[PDB]
């Protein structure tokens, strides 16, 4: 199937991802979060956080 | 509920018949039946 | 000029009137390396395989990129420098795993390159797909062969040139 | 014993199953392809077929 490669940022940092293109997009943002939490604290960057209520 | 309230106060029961629109409910905890247990965890407390 | 970033390599980089930066590479690899002209933000100017040998076969990629075609993507990074290290670093991690390794050369290095490409003359050649691996075969005691590619539009166009002692 | 209790994803459909929490993954992929392939042809999808080379 297609998968898109794409860059995505966050938390002042940009990390290279491959998603699947057509998929809807909340299945897959959950997991990109989890990805990124761990990339950014692998890199002893503080990682993302809710603040308060919102989405 | 399953925000607000812990599986341990409040406990759910899904009675229907059609379970296709109720799928989702299988991964809330509320649902698990601490009585009888399975491969995949406590028991879902969903009823047809 | 010389760099170590928040990445995983040191890098060369030098600079005239815009950055250079080169990659080593370790039969035929991808030639699909026309798409990363074009990354996630910057916009590089060239991307030119070179290779060098008789023995002593040698094969690099040497890449152009303007900061003044790239200022909406320096600007959000710390370093014009580090932009381009980063985004060969993005190059060489692609290339490297299989049979072929790759790194950024150090600037020492690049100098090294230089005095090897020079080491001290035919047509540009109009078609050139088939031609690389007889190319190499005219009897020489040096050899240089290249390829460029360049943004023409949306698309990626190719010339090849050559040259003998 | 613990078992993990995942959402996979593949074919544009999401198949819930449940894997060994302690077993490595080359040992339960084997029967996992099966799984998802029967749960596949359930639903009247086109299975999950190799081609090339790999895993």
């Amino acid at each position: 199937p297609q998968a898109a490669v794409v860059a995505i940022m966050a938390a002042d940092v940009q990390i290279a991802v491959v998603l699947d293109a057509h998929a809807p997009i909340s299945v897959m943002i959950d997991p990109l979060l989890k990805v990124v939490n761990t990339r950014l604290r692998e890199l002893g960057v503080a990682p993302l956080e809710a603040k308060g209520r919102g989405r | 509920l399953a925000f607000s309230h812990g599986p341990d106060h409040v406990q759910m029961i899904v009675v229907t018949s059609d379970p296709d629109r109720w799928d989702w409910v299988k991964w809330i905890p509320h649902f698990g039946d601490p009585r009888r247990r399975d491969a995949a965890g406590n028991a879902r407390m969903v009823y047809t | 000029d010389h760099q170590r970033r928040f990445g995983h390599d040191v890098v060369g980089i030098r600079e005239y009137q815009g950055q250079l930066v080169a990659v080593v590479t370790v039969w035929l690899p991808v030639e699909a390396v026309a798409a990363r002209l074009r990354q996630f933000d910057v916009r590089l100017d060239a991307i030119d395989i070179v290779s060098v040998g008789t023995d002593e076969h040698h094969t690099w990629l040497v890449l152009r990129m303007d900061p003044q075609r790239n200022v909406a993507a320096v600007a959000a990074r710390d370093s014009v420098a580090a932009t381009l290290a980063a985004a060969t670093e993005r190059l060489a991690h692609d290339l490297n795993g299989r049979r072929w390794t790759a790194r950024p050369l150090t600037s020492s290095e690049i100098d090294d390159m230089d005095a090897t490409v020079l080491a001290g003359w035919v047509s540009p050649r109009d078609i050139t797909s088939e031609t690389l691996e007889r190319l190499w075969l005219p009897d020489t005691e040096a050899t240089a062969v290249t390829v460029r590619l360049r943004p023409r539009h949306g698309g990626v166009e190719v010339s090849a040139w050559v040259r003998y002692h």
